[PDB]
Formats: structure tokens, C-alpha cells, sequence
């Protein structure tokens, strides 16, 4: 399989662009705000998961054959990671919403204590809900109870993820036409905004989509015996590409962060 | 050494034209955007016009325009103000003063009797 | 090691110095300012009901503090004062709209500060002020427009217009010509990083904090999608 | 009012001069004497440099 | 006519007499020394804790301690062998424009655009530094209001109006007048026997302090000055002006010796200061870099580099061991 070729690729395309926007961070105090801690938060997470998730999911891809619970272990493991990457988007969203939704309080609102509280609760979170299936519930497929898969991850803590995000953003241009037509060719300021937030939206859901859609038609459908590995694969390595290209999305081209990288060359 | 002396002026009657010169010294005339200012009696100084670097962009005031060529002659460093067709109301003391920063477009330059980068003075009036 | 029992003594201040300047921190960003400016004698004083570096105000709106600022102790000279304000909230800019004379005074005023180094990233809120007092004049009819400006000979009310009962399509003239002319003076060089926010009121109104609110409000949040590259 | 002015150019402009070469010589053989200590021309011994 | 004229007959004397006995120049002279080479200078600490931009810094008497405002409206007294808060002093007015340091250090003092900069102490009897005399009598605002000894504060006002003010009474004992323009800067003497400012109308006068009086002028810029740094010897002193170039001028010659100026640089001064051994000349500028002049040979040894945003102040201790700047990001940085 080439599969591995592919996925330790993507591995360390994410190693790079995270050691990347970290050292970024690193090397400047204006590009360290309330904000940017979540931006930090979130390639801590990308990091983390992409490192350990991807070794331990090619790992569990070669081969269980019923070896006891550590194989278990790695999936709640992974899974943990990558619901902590879904959050901490969750969490960049909110703090967005917030801030273009109430200026004036938004300082008084989002403090430096606060603001480590949201990170804490996200983290937290996406270990409750990782090491469920240690708790009695019970490759990855052939182990893991599918009723738990379709009925807490897929149906509850990515659809609500997406959903928030889809109106946050969905109200973000409905301000920016506010302000546009207010005060403020103008048929093409329209079509950059929505450009934007369409493609990142569409972007997380293309990369995080197709696994679970696969896994719940696999759930309902008995007689439907399975779809291709091939298809598995590609799913999976489109939700590692969701995680080597969040940098991509964040700071990345905003002609903000992306001078700052750009000279140190 | 920033020095300016303020030629042309004198008696005219209405309708009358004129000429004025500000021919600066020991400052770099290249660098600075030009005025002119003027103060009636009974009355405090007013912008009048004025010109920027290479004289591509002017100004004007409401009352004059159409009526006065502002003409900036960089090599020669004297800053012309051809006067035409004069109304007595325009009886004033001219000066010449280039406002303190070069390479902008920012300018304070008409203090209340207080500016140091002002041309001595000249005298312009009208009769009959 | 005993000279570090002092180093312990000054681990303590070092302590206590930054745990009153993190509360320090909190207010100070929670607060906001505004620098007031105009022409002196143009109702500055009086522009807001204030019921609530010479001279402050602090009144809440609504759960949000302001801070404004009257400088107006100096001398006429401002060439050097003014820029130890390059990072202020916004500017609110008042002039009396009934002095024809020193109307062009204050637009080259505010031509200088829209066009100054440091100020070229903040924008201006604008109070023109005496409105009565300006439809007194122009029903009089003794003076005139026309008289100090010439393109008053050729000017028509936009399609934008907004009266209100009483206003004659002749001070409606007369106000927006006016500001007009301010906006041709902000439109001129923008660079899209400031605007300007027209407004007119009289001396005995009440809404202005509402209004400086909003105004404050919209910056803001332009910065913020601004930040965000659209 | 200015026959205070006048007064004044007259004190300033009657005053001893020095000509520029001594002047350049006296003020070279001082930076030319407070040479050896001198911490910023010569980089000073780690333990010269409390770094601070 | 009858006086103008005699004024333009006086000012064409002394322009006579400073252009004669002026035989050569100092690039000149001094052209065959060795040039003092590049310099590595690097940050050897950090200074944060600010809640605004910075706008003044000044060293203490022990070259340990140096105290700094912004326009937060703090006071705050560090120490760089161990970087710690000694003490942090929130003023009245949360504006501000300059601060000092005693040399007996028990004293400091800063104003801003209230027009009145007040006293602050520091070796309070009960264990609470309170402020201890206020200074009115100045109409605009204060841009240096520098120590003198433990009962001395010379000062200079926005308002071209100088004055020494004798703090036990707090009255002014003595007042300067014939600035054309504003005042921005002063700098004392070693002898503390003379002082030079720094206006805003291309011109800075030369005092003395114990009879009050302008004994000197120099003229030799195209705009306002803004620093001004007293030689070592006592017998020049740097300029930093508007129009983008330093100037430098001799008491005995009473002339420009030599001014330092490119093509490269089309920013003004912001703040200058002298090495120890005086060949190296630090100048500030307003593009976020502070360039090094070789102060005897016209030419740069390498610019500085690592700041946010505009340099407010610079200094340099009493012993030369350190360099401190202070810019508009709320930091304070020491160099080797
Ligand atoms: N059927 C599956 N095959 C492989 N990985 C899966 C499967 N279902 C869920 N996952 C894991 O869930 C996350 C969703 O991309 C990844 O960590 C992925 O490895």
C-alpha cells in the first residue's frame, strides 16, 4: 500500500507548516493577542494529532487480529485528537462571532483568564468524549462499536460544530453587507466575502465529510456489504489533509502572518 | 540661515495688476511645500494658497481663484503670485511661509503671530 | 547566598508591582477615549448633555465607559502636541457651521489633520453645530453662500437628501453643501484605512452620546473586518 | 522691543573664536585619550559585561 | 528700517566672522585616523510591564536603576542587573511628556501636557512614596524637566519659556526668555555651569545658569529640533533635527564642525547620545532603527535593529557599560 507513503507525507507537511506558524509566534509579541491564543491553541492541537494520530493509525491499519484493548487505546486515542482540533475551530469560530458581534464589550468580555478557559474546556472536552469507549461501551471498524460512532460523533459533535460555524459565518457576511451598503463595484466585494467563507467552510466539510458519510451508510445499510478500501483510504487521508491545511487556512495568505514568514527568507 | 525676503508690492489702483516674489535662502526649497498668507487690518491671518513639491497640484482660496497664478520656479528658488485684476477689498500684508516638515503634505503654518518660518513682510493696497 | 534574602524581598515587589498592573491592564483596556478638537468658542463645551489634558469626562453608556479628551490650555501652535495622539479611539470634530469666514479655516484644519503622518489611520467623527443658527442666517438672506464660495453658484441637492419638517429646500442647500465639501475633503485621499461621519445637531440636544456610540461602534467593527482581510 | 533684539546679535557676535583645526585637534586628542575605557568601541571581557 | 537694517549689518558681521578663522574642516582634518569599524551590537535584555507607548527613559546615578514613563500615566522604576519592578508610581494625569532622575537618587520628576511637572520622592520616612511639590507658573506643557541636585530642577516649557525652579518654595528663581519657537530639549553641562536648548525654529541657545542670560546662538538646520546631547569634554554638542540630519557645533569655534547626513535616510531625528569615549555618537530615527555615527569621521558603523514601532528616547549610563531605548510598543530594551 502506498497508503503509508501518503499518510507519514502528510504527517510531516503538518510537522512543518505547525513548527512553522509556532516559530511565527514565537518571533513576534504584536502577533500574540487574545486571539492568537486560540490560533496557537489550535496548531498545538494540529501538531499533536497529525504526529501521534497518523504513525498510530497506519499502525492499527496493518493489523489487529483481536490483540487485546491496546488497539482500543490508539483509537480513542486519535479520536480524541482530532475531536480537539474540531473544537478548538469550534472555539476560533465563537471568539470571530464575538468579537464582530459586539466591539465595544469585547474587550471587557474576552479576558487572557477567560480565554485559557475556553481552551482548558475544549481540551477537556474532546477527552471525555475520546475515551468514552474505555468506559464499558465496548480495524478500527472491525473494534469499535458503530452505534457509538454514528450516534455520538458524527450525528452530535461535528454536525453541531458545523452548523454554529455555517450561521456564525453566514452572520459575519450579512455584517460585512451592512457595512458595505451602508456607507460604504460593489458587486464584487460581495462575491470576495462570500468567496471566502464559503471556501473555508466547504473546505473543513470536503475534508471531514466523506469518512463519517461512508461509516454511517456502512451502519445502515447490512446489505450494502462495504465500500472499497481504496475509499477508506482516501477518506482518511482527506481528514489528515484537513489537518495539515487548517495553517493554511489561518493566518496563512492573510497578508498579516504571511509577511511575517515571508521575510525571515 | 532660513531666510525670506518678500519683493513686489506697493500702491495699485483696482483692477490693477501686480507681481510679488518670495525668493527664499539656506534651506533646501526643493523639499518643502510653499504658502501664501495675508492678514487685513482688524483681522488675523488667513491661508490664501499654495503649492505642492514639483507644482503639479494647487490650491486656492474661495474668494481669489480664478484671479491669482501661483507659480513655483524650483531652480531659481523664488516663489512667484502674479496679482490680476485687484478689488479693494484685498488690501493686506503678504507674507511667504513654508510649513515646517518636507517630503509631506501636513501643514500648520499660520500661527497667531507666533510662526517662525514666515517671510518678513510686504504691502499691497488699492485707491483711486 | 544570604544577599539573596533581599532578592527574595524584591521577588516579592516584582510580585505585587505586576499584580496590581494586570488590574491596571484590564481597566485601562476597557476604557476608551476620544480626543475632542475645534476652533475655540464653537459650542465645544457644550456639545454633550454631560449628565453623567485639562479637560476629561468620564460617562457611561450602557455598560461602556468614555474617556474624552479637550486639550485646550496650550497656545495655537499644534505642530508638535498633537502628535502624542497617533492611538486614539476616533476624533470628534466640531465646528460652527454659521461662521462663513472661518469656515475655510477649519476645512484647511482639517485637511492638515487628514493628510498628517500620524494621524493618516484614525477617522474623524463630525459635529456641525448651530443648525437653527445657520437657517436663521440663510432665511435672512442678508449675507450669503455665494459671497465666499463660488460653487455654490452650481450646486444641486443630491438624490441622497433627508429633510425634516420646517427645513426649506434652501438651508437644505446650505447644509449639504457643507457637507459636501467635507466629504470631498475625506474623499480626496482615503486610502480606505479612515473615514468621516457627518452629523448635525444643536445646543440643546440630547442624542449626541448615542450617536458618538454608533459611530464608535461601526469603526470598531470595521477594524475588526478589516483585521480579518474581508 | 527689538533694542533688546539688536543688543542681543551684538553680544553673541562679539565674542573670542577659536580656529576650526584646533578646535577638531582638541576634540580628537580627548576621544584619542578615553580610548582604553571605552566599553562600547572594544567588546569587554565576559566577566567585565554584567550583561546589563 | 532704521533697526532692521542694523540688525542685517550685525547678523552679516557675525556670519563674516564665523566664516573666517575657519581654515579647514573637520572631515579634513581628522580624515587619517582608522575608521572605528563595524560593531555587533545585540540585545543583552528585555524590559516589559508597560500598559502604553513609551516616551521617556533616564538613567540613574548608580548605572543600575533607570526610570521610564508612557502614556499610560505611569512611573516605573526597573532595574536591569535583575530585571524587577522597584517601584511602579501611577501620576495624576495620566498624560505625560518627560521624566528625571536625581543624581542622589532619592528624587524624580516628570510632567506632562498639564503644564505642571511635579516632584515625586522615593526615600519616604513612613514607607509611602507620595508625591511632594507640584510646579505651576508654566502655560504650556513641559518636554524636559531635568534634575539638577537634591533642591534644583531645571525645566523647559512648550510656551519658548525656560526657568530654573528652587523646590523647597517651588517658585521660579530665575526665568529665560528669547526663544522664537517652542523649547523641546535640554541637556546640562559636566560643570553644571551651563546649559543648551533646543527649539522649534532651527535654532538652540547656549546659557548660563547663574546669571541667567544667552550667551551664544547656532543656527545650521532646515527645520525644528527635536534632541539635543551635551559632549563629554563640555565643549560641543549634538543636535537631532526634524530635517533628517545631525549637526554638530563648537562652543570656542562657535560654527557647525560636522554633520552627519544620507541619501538613504529621509526620516528625522528622534533622540540622540554620546558614548563615553565619544567616538561613537547614537542617533535615533523615526523608521524603527537607531543608527551609530562615527562621531570623527562622518560615517556609519552599523545600525541597531530589533524595535516595533518609533523610538521615543535613548541613553547611555554614567559608566558607558549599556545602552537603553524606549519606543512606542510599551518596550524597553538594553544593549551590550
Ligand atoms: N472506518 C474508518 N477507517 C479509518 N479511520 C477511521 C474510520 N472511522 C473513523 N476513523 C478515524 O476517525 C477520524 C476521522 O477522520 C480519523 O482519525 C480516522 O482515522
Amino acid at each position: 500500500s502506498v497508503y503509508i507513503t501518503v499518510e507519514l507525507a502528510i504527517a510531516v507537511l503538518a510537522i512543518l507548516g505547525n513548527v512553522l506558524v509556532c516559530w511565527a509566534v514565537w518571533l513576534n509579541s504584536n502577533l500574540q493577542n487574545v486571539t492568537n491564543y486560540f490560533v496557537v491553541s489550535l496548531a498545538a492541537a494540529d501538531i499533536a494529532v497529525g504526529v501521534l494520530a497518523i504513525p498510530f493509525a497506519i499502525t492499527i491499519s496493518t493489523g489487529f487480529c483481536a490483540a487485546c484493548h491496546g488497539c482500543l487505546f490508539i483509537a480513542c486515542f486519535v479520536l480524541v485528537l482530532t475531536q480537539s482540533s474540531i473544537f478548538s475551530l469550534l472555539a476560533i469560530a465563537i471568539d470571530r462571532y464575538i468579537a464582530i458581534r459586539i466591539p465595544l464589550r469585547y474587550n471587557g468580555l474576552v479576558t487572557g483568564t477567560r480565554a485559557k478557559g475556553i481552551i482548558a474546556i475544549c481540551w477537556v472536552l474532546s477527552f471525555a468524549i475520546g475515551l468514552t469507549p474505555m468506559l464499558g461501551w465496548n480495524l478500527f471498524e472491525d473494534v469499535v462499536p458503530m452505534n457509538y460512532m454514528v450516534y455520538f460523533n458524527f450525528f452530535a459533535c461535528v454536525l453541531v460544530p458545523l452548523l454554529l460555524m455555517l450561521g456564525v459565518y453566514l452572520r459575519i457576511f450579512l455584517a460585512a453587507r451592512r457595512q458595505l451598503k451602508q456607507m460604504e463595484s460593489t458587486l464584487q466585494k460581495e462575491c470576495h466575502a462570500a468567496k471566502s467563507l464559503a471556501i473555508i467552510v466547504g473546505l473543513f466539510a470536503l475534508c471531514w465529510l466523506p469518512l463519517h458519510i461512508i461509516n454511517c451508510f456502512t451502519f445502515f445499510c447490512p446489505d450494502c456489504s462495504h465500500a472499497p478500501l481504496w475509499l477508506m483510504y482516501l477518506a482518511i487521508v482527506l481528514s489528515h489533509t484537513n489537518s495539515v491545511v487548517n495553517p493554511f487556512i489561518y493566518a496563512y495568505a492573510i497578508r498579516e502572518f504571511r509577511q511575517t514568514f515571508r521575510k525571515i527568507i | 540661515q532660513v531666510q525670506l525676503q518678500e519683493s513686489g508690492g506697493g500702491l495699485v489702483q483696482p483692477g490693477g495688476s501686480l507681481r510679488l516674489s518670495c525668493a527664499a535662502s539656506g534651506f533646501t526649497f526643493s523639499n518643502y511645500k510653499m504658502n501664501w498668507v495675508r492678514q487685513a487690518p482688524g483681522k488675523g491671518l488667513e491661508w490664501v494658497s499654495d503649492i505642492s513639491q514639483s507644482g503639479a497640484s494647487i490650491s486656492y482660496t474661495g474668494s481669489v481663484k480664478g484671479r491669482f497664478t501661483i507659480s513655483r520656479d524650483n531652480a531659481k528658488n523664488t516663489l512667484y503670485l502674479q496679482m490680476n485684476s485687484l478689488k479693494p477689498e484685498d488690501t493686506a500684508v503678504y507674507y511667504c511661509a513654508r510649513c515646517p516638515a518636507p517630503f509631506t503634505r501636513d501643514c500648520f503654518d499660520v500661527t497667531s503671530t507666533t510662526y517662525a518660518y514666515r517671510g518678513q513682510g510686504t504691502q499691497v493696497t488699492v485707491s483711486s | 547566598e544570604d544577599q539573596r534574602n533581599e532578592e527574595k524581598a524584591q521577588r516579592e515587589a516584582n510580585k505585587k508591582i505586576e499584580k496590581q498592573l494586570q488590574k491596571d491592564k484590564q481597566v485601562y483596556r476597557a476604557t476608551h477615549r476620544l480626543l475632542l478638537l475645534g476652533a475655540d468658542n464653537s459650542g465645544k463645551s457644550t456639545i454633550v448633555k454631560q449628565m453623567r489634558g485639562i479637560f476629561e469626562t468620564k460617562f457611561q453608556v450602557d455598560k461602556v465607559n468614555f474617556h474624552m479628551f479637550d486639550v485646550g490650555g496650550q497656545r495655537d501652535e499644534r505642530r508638535k502636541w498633537i502628535q502624542c495622539f497617533n492611538d486614539v479611539t476616533a476624533i470628534i470634530f466640531v465646528v460652527d457651521s454659521s461662521d462663513y469666514n472661518r469656515l475655510q479655516e477649519a476645512l484647511n484644519l482639517f485637511k492638515s489633520i487628514w493628510n498628517n503622518r500620524w494621524l493618516r489611520t484614525i477617522s474623524v467623527i463630525l459635529f456641525l453645530n448651530k443648525q437653527d443658527l445657520l437657517a436663521e442666517k440663510v432665511l435672512a438672506g442678508k449675507s450669503k453662500i455665494e459671497d465666499y464660495f463660488p460653487e455654490f453658484a452650481r450646486y444641486t441637492t443630491p438624490e441622497d437628501a433627508t429633510p425634516e419638517p420646517g427645513e426649506d429646500p434652501r438651508v437644505t442647500r446650505a447644509k449639504y453643501f457643507i457637507r459636501d465639501e467635507f466629504l470631498r475633503i475625506s474623499t480626496a485621499s482615503g486610502d480606505g484605512r479612515h473615514y468621516c461621519y457627518p452629523h448635525f445637531t444643536c445646543a440643546v440636544d440630547t442624542e449626541n452620546a448615542r450617536r458618538i456610540f454608533n459611530d464608535c461602534r461601526d469603526i470598531i467593527q470595521r477594524m475588526h473586518l478589516r483585521q480579518y482581510e474581508l | 522691543q527689538a533694542r533688546k533684539l539688536v543688543e542681543q546679535l551684538k553680544m553673541e557676535a562679539n565674542i573670542d573664536r577659536i580656529k576650526v583645526s584646533k578646535a577638531a585637534a582638541d576634540l580628537m586628542a580627548y576621544c584619542e585619550a578615553h580610548a582604553k575605557e571605552d566599553p562600547l568601541l572594544t567588546p569587554v571581557p565576559a566577566s567585565e559585561n554584567p550583561f546589563r | 528700517d532704521q533697526l532692521r537694517q542694523e540688525a542685517e549689518q550685525l547678523k552679516n558681521q557675525i556670519r563674516d566672522a564665523r566664516k573666517a578663522c575657519a581654515d579647514a574642516t573637520l572631515s579634513q582634518i581628522t580624515n587619517n585616523i582608522d575608521p572605528v569599524g563595524r560593531i555587533q551590537m545585540r540585545t543583552r535584555r528585555t524590559l516589559r510591564g508597560h500598559l502604553a507607548k513609551i516616551y521617556a527613559m533616564h538613567w540613574g546615578t548608580d548605572s543600575r536603576l533607570l526610570v521610564s514613563a508612557s502614556q499610560d500615566g505611569k512611573l516605573i522604576i526597573w532595574d536591569s542587573y535583575t530585571t524587577n519592578k522597584v517601584h511602579a508610581i501611577p501620576l495624576r494625569s495620566s498624560w505625560v511628556m518627560t521624566c528625571a532622575y536625581a543624581p542622589s537618587g532619592n528624587y524624580v520628576a516628570c510632567g506632562g501636557l498639564d503644564n505642571i511637572c511635579s516632584i515625586y520622592n522615593l526615600k519616604t520616612r513612613e514607607g509611602n512614596v507620595r508625591v511632594s511639590r507640584e510646579l505651576a507658573g508654566h502655560t504650556g506643557y513641559l518636554s524636559c524637566c531635568r534634575f539638577l541636585d537634591d533642591n534644583q530642577i531645571v525645566t523647559s516649557s512648550g510656551d519658548t519659556t525656560c526657568a530654573l525652579w528652587d523646590i523647597e518654595t517651588g517658585q521660579q528663581t530665575t526665568t529665560f526668555t528669547g526663544h522664537t519657537g517652542d523649547v523641546m530639549s535640554l541637556s546640562l553641562a559636566p560643570d553644571t555651569r551651563l546649559f543648551v536648548s533646543g527649539a522649534c525654529d532651527a535654532s538652540a541657545k547656549l546659557w548660563d545658569v547663574r546669571e541667567g542670560m544667552c550667551r551664544q546662538t547656532f543656527t545650521g538646520h532646515e527645520s525644528d529640533i527635536n534632541a539635543i546631547c551635551f559632549f563629554p569634554n563640555g565643549n560641543a554638542f549634538a543636535t537631532g533635527s526634524d530635517d533628517a540630519t545631525c549637526r554638530l557645533f563648537d562652543l570656542r569655534a562657535d560654527q557647525e564642525l560636522m554633520t552627519y547626513s544620507h541619501d538613504n535616510i529621509i526620516c528625522g531625528i528622534t533622540s540622540v547620545s554620546f558614548s563615553k569615549s565619544g567616538r561613537l555618537l547614537l542617533a535615533g530615527y523615526d523608521d524603527f532603527n537607531c543608527n551609530v555615527w562615527d562621531a570623527l569621521k562622518a560615517d556609519r558603523a552599523g545600525v541597531l535593529a530589533g524595535h516595533d514601532n518609533r523610538v521615543s528616547c535613548l541613553g547611555v549610563t554614567d559608566d558607558g557599560m549599556a545602552v537603553a531605548t524606549g519606543s512606542w510598543d510599551s518596550f524597553l530594551k538594553i544593549w551590550n
